[PDB]
């Protein structure tokens, strides 16, 4: 039997059961098409296509049927790099054939792009990891899927405010899955601002009155992306939101598989730290089954530093963190805006028996000076400390009046300060939440983040 | 290996309160609080 | 256009190490296929610059004709005559090099499929042709002469400008661009010759190390020459912004900061591409430094910096410059189009001891002297809202300490532009400042300043030894 024109058959109806690049699933149908298709070349593999019956008259289907003989008559399953081109350009075809919204069976079509998005995205890895043996710059394969997807993404067009009816087209039901996998890619080729357009354009996209329409995996794992795009531009309380939200979501999902274990330690790895920044901690109990215990021991190091204003041991604690900090984007940001909160509960704590106990308006420099001296330590000037540190570099106690102008600044400190009698009045009270008021009120009401139900 | 310590999310098949309410009222006597505690004695004590 | 097709790697021990598609293809009933070779798809053109030295190689009649050029110069007393008659060379130059392949014909862009690996063959550092034409537009420095009273552009000491679009319709001809080792050895000579001219150079020297630095784009080349002239240019231009503010010399701190950064940008790029190919570059922790204090309140470059190998991160140079990001991170900075973010510092006390501390490169506090006003603005804004409203006027002495102002003048003048009333003659009254961001809406920005101790600093060393290192 001619199983080419049997191919060609099924593609014309939309059957597409074999139209997979995946040779797990392919193989044997394929070995027997590539034998068949031996000797005919490519002007008689196109005219196969052209002149089948039943082939739909569209120009971008009929190139990628005949993409698709071409790939099967010259893959090498031996060589994966030696096969790419036809990979790779089926893979174009076959996108292709998704931007015309009307395109010939676009909707059989939606499956297959997904799945054979899968394989390419896997396979673009493998082939960017070998970038100098291929004489490919840095992420080339899979910087080219992310160019076919995003022209996909921008080829989906929001809904008719007068539609017809309700149905969901599957361009509008990949809508989440394609912004989510564009993403990801941007992410994993290390320019997450790339997310820009992505982010910006999915909600005017969308034909779903409400976010939470969507499959409640795709919206944990966007609000995971959004946080860290967040993040990476330093807006803490808006990545606060999705993180949270996004954790919430998934201890709403029935623990199934192992993936969504570790799918919620990713999200925790980024929750715990934006919490803390915002003056919030954990409750462990609810993440035990998502975190080790040495993780939890980890971050109770940090929580009790920052609780009771130890600044040096914060610096410390970062310090010996460092690398995997780096790695999740996570030690600059905790470098630059732990320390306030931190300063906050020390002076807390200080104000706390200097005020509300002993009955002291006035808070001396002097004092404040030495209770930085023991929560700082050490110092770029001091000695032993010869070479400078983002951890010995950025706290002095001499700076008492600055810290306390921005604390003051940050509303995490009710106080007038008078720089000439080196003093800060705060108002004299018993109720110390008057002076120093709760850190994550002051700062999420300067900082309002989004709704952190996007729609 | 890789899979697993990305933090890109991993593929699975498709089919509550967690914050600490307030730890400024939660104290508990730490470490580094009593020798603050302490300077605060000393610094008391040696002004007037 | 119809150059020669490019093919697919078909190498062997390539093939074995990328792996098969799937474990035993036979086993479906594959065959192991001669497949002929098939040719590079478009999406896999590498068009990465080059990163290693290459010969130096000039095609014979290239060569002449540029010595030809040379003597013309030399033998053609009249101004006028030389720039006729090398333009007529000229037109007969781009036909012939057209024809031999070594430029792209200027009828129309193509393809990157086929793209030329362009050469540079000047060996002057400025093109026997552009000389004659400044010579005859009295477009020549003086410091490109070797006689003041001379009119006609030196073989010596002119220096090519940057090629503007306005001119140079049609792509640069080798014998106009020099190549790299051409190009060191210009910078050697602007390192060497005319740093202590500036700041009467400044605009000579700015435009001239911006047609270096195109010269390598031109030949689409990041290889040594191109990593050591842009860093020597990065300095070059961060010595500049000191000399030209304590100088008081007019220049466009906009002009020279926009090819600082551009030139810091190369670098990384560079760097970057250097790391991809398992080499290395000896002063990249410096230039990551500078890039850190290029875009001072831009996240982008936390979040790259973050990435890097941990020798980079943890260079003293890096380090420095991250304290810095630090102490000058402020959420109450105010922009049109800057957001906002949580717990800042706004350590300007420390950003002051950090300036003073004879460990900061000297370089890199130049760099970090564009800030000053800001700081100022926003540890004064900080102050005022801490004090109540029947506060005294706060004493310039202690704000000068403070702010490390260096004289009573500029302090005056600091409030005077930010109309924050002076009492006594020696006294800000803080409440007065009603401006939110140091940006004010209907005026230019207060002129640059510099700090006494960076230029005591400078006065006690040489502009060559810091361009050097």
């Amino acid at each position: 039997m001619d199983m080419a024109n049997q191919l060609l058959d099924e593609l014309a109806h939309g059957n597409f059961s074999h139209l997979t690049l995946n040779l797990s699933q392919n193989g044997r149908e394929i070995a027997i098409l590539q034998k068949q298709l031996t000797g005919f070349d490519d002007k008689q593999l196109e005219t196969f296509v052209e002149q089948h019956p039943a082939m739909p008259n569209d120009t971008r289907f009929k190139i990628m049927c005949t993409s698709f003989l071409n790939y099967a008559r010259d893959v090498d399953p031996w060589s994966a790099w030696s096969s790419s081109d036809l990979i790779f350009e089926f893979y174009q075809c076959l996108i292709n054939c998704l931007i015309n919204d009307n395109a010939p069976h676009i909707e059989m079509l939606i499956p297959v792009a997904t799945r054979e998005t899968e394989f390419i995205i896997n396979l673009a890895g493998k082939l960017d990891s070998f970038h100098l043996q291929l004489h490919t710059r840095s992420h080339q394969f899979l910087s080219h899927i992310s160019s076919i997807l995003s022209r996909l993404f921008n080829s989906i067009k929001p809904p008719r405010g007068n539609a017809s009816s309700t149905n969901i087209p599957g361009k509008q039901r990949i809508l989440l899955y394609l912004v989510n996998k564009l993403n990801n890619i941007y992410f994993r080729i290390e320019s997450p601002q790339l997310c820009s357009n992505i982010f910006k354009n999915f909600q005017p996209k969308s034909m779903l009155a409400h976010f939470n329409e969507y499959q409640l995996d795709q919206q944990i794992e966007y609000r995971y992306l959004l946080g860290r795009y967040y993040l990476l531009n330093s807006q803490v309380h808006n990545a606060f939101v999705q993180f949270n939200e996004a954790f919430q979501s998934l201890l709403n999902l029935p623990l199934t598989n192992q993936a969504i274990t570790r799918n919620g330690t990713r999200i925790l790895n980024y929750m715990i730290p934006t919490g803390l920044i915002l003056g919030k901690m954990v409750k462990w109990g609810p993440l035990r089954p998502f975190l080790s215990q040495e993780t939890i021991d980890n971050w109770s190091v940090l929580y009790k530093h920052v609780r009771y204003g130890n600044i040096q041991g914060v610096s410390l604690w970062l310090r010996q963190n460092e690398r995997h900090l780096c790695a999740r984007q996570l030690l600059i940001v905790l470098l630059e805006k732990l320390p306030m909160v931190t300063y906050r509960n020390l002076i807390k704590t200080v104000i706390k028996s200097w005020t509300t106990e002993w009955g002291q308006n006035k808070l001396p420099y002097s004092l404040i000076e030495r209770v930085l001296q023991l929560s700082i330590g050490p110092t770029f000037e001091d000695p032993g400390a010869q070479e400078i540190t983002i951890y010995n570099g950025i706290h002095s106690p001499k700076n008492v009046e600055n810290v306390l102008v921005t604390l003051i600044n940050l509303g995490l400190l009710r106080a007038n300060c008078f720089p000439q009698l080196q003093l800060c009045v705060v108002k004299k009270t018993t109720m110390i939440q008057e002076i120093v008021p709760p850190v994550n009120e002051r700062i999420t009401k300067m900082f309002p983040a989004h709704s952190h139900v996007l729609w | 290996k890789s899979l697993e310590e990305d933090d890109e999310f991993e593929d699975f098949p498709i089919d509550t309160n967690i914050w600490e309410e307030n730890w400024d009222d939660v104290e508990v006597d730490d470490d580094f609080t009593n020798e603050l505690k302490a300077e605060l004695d000393r610094y008391k004590r040696e002004n007037q | 256009p119809d150059k020669k097709k490019k093919y697919m790697i078909n190498d062997a021990k390539t093939i074995q190490l990328v792996g098969p598609l799937i474990s035993s293809p036979d086993n479906l009933g594959f065959q192991k296929r001669s497949h002929k070779a098939r040719e590079l798809p478009r999406f896999l053109i590498n068009q990465e610059p080059q990163l290693e030295k290459r010969a130096f190689v000039q095609d014979p009649w290239d060569k002449a004709n540029q010595e030809k050029m040379i003597s013309l110069e030399e033998s053609i007393d009249d101004l006028n005559e030389l720039y006729e008659t090398l333009k007529k060379m000229r037109n007969t130059e781009r036909s012939i090099m057209e024809e031999k392949g070594l430029v792209d014909k200027a009828d129309s862009a193509k393809d990157l499929y086929d793209a030329i690996v362009f050469q540079g063959t000047c060996l002057d550092m400025c093109p026997t042709f552009e000389r004659s034409r400044r010579n005859v537009e009295y477009t020549v420095y003086s410091y490109e002469k070797n006689q003041p009273n001379d009119k006609k552009a030196s073989r010596t000491k002119a220096l090519k400008v940057f090629a503007r679009p306005a001119a140079a319709a049609a792509p640069p001809l080798p014998s106009d661009v020099r190549p790299p080792h051409i190009l060191v050895k210009t910078l050697d000579y602007i390192v060497d010759n005319l740093l202590t001219t500036l700041p009467e150079s400044e605009g000579f020297l700015w435009d001239r190390m911006r047609s270096i630095r195109q010269d390598f784009t031109y030949q689409n080349y990041s290889g040594p020459e191109a990593v050591d002239c842009n860093e020597r240019i990065v300095r070059i231009h961060l010595l500049i912004l000191h000399i030209m503010v304590k100088s008081n010399v007019e220049f466009s701190l906009q002009q020279e900061l926009e090819q600082l950064h551009k030139s810091l940008i190369t670098l990384s790029e560079i760097y970057d591409d250097v790391r991809s190919s398992g080499g290395t570059c000896p002063n990249e922790a410096e230039f990551r430094a500078y890039a850190l204090l290029s875009k001072i309140r831009d996240p982008q470059y936390d979040e790259n910096i973050q990435r890097l190998p941990k020798h980079i991160f943890q260079d003293k140079l890096v380090q420095m410059a991250l304290c810095f990001r630090r102490v000058i991170s402020n959420s109450a900075y105010t922009e049109r189009g800057f957001v906002k973010t949580e717990n800042c510092l706004n350590f300007y006390a420390r950003f002051f001891q950090l300036m003073q501390s004879p460990s900061l490169p000297l370089l890199m506090g130049f760099f970090l002297q564009m800030h000053l006003t800001d700081i100022r603005f926003y540890a004064l804004r900080a102050l005022s809202h801490t004090l109540n409203k029947k506060h005294k006027p706060i004493p310039f002495i202690y704000l000068e300490n403070m702010l490390l102002f260096n004289n009573r003048q500029e302090i005056i003048e600091f409030c005077n532009y930010y109309s924050i009333e002076i009492i006594n003659g020696d006294a800000a009254d803080l409440k007065t400042l009603q401006h939110y961001s140091h940006k004010l809406s209907e005026t230019q920005p207060l002129k640059k300043t510099y700090l006494t101790c960076l230029e005591r600093r400078l006065q006690k060393t040489t502009y060559k030894g810091l361009i050097n290192g």
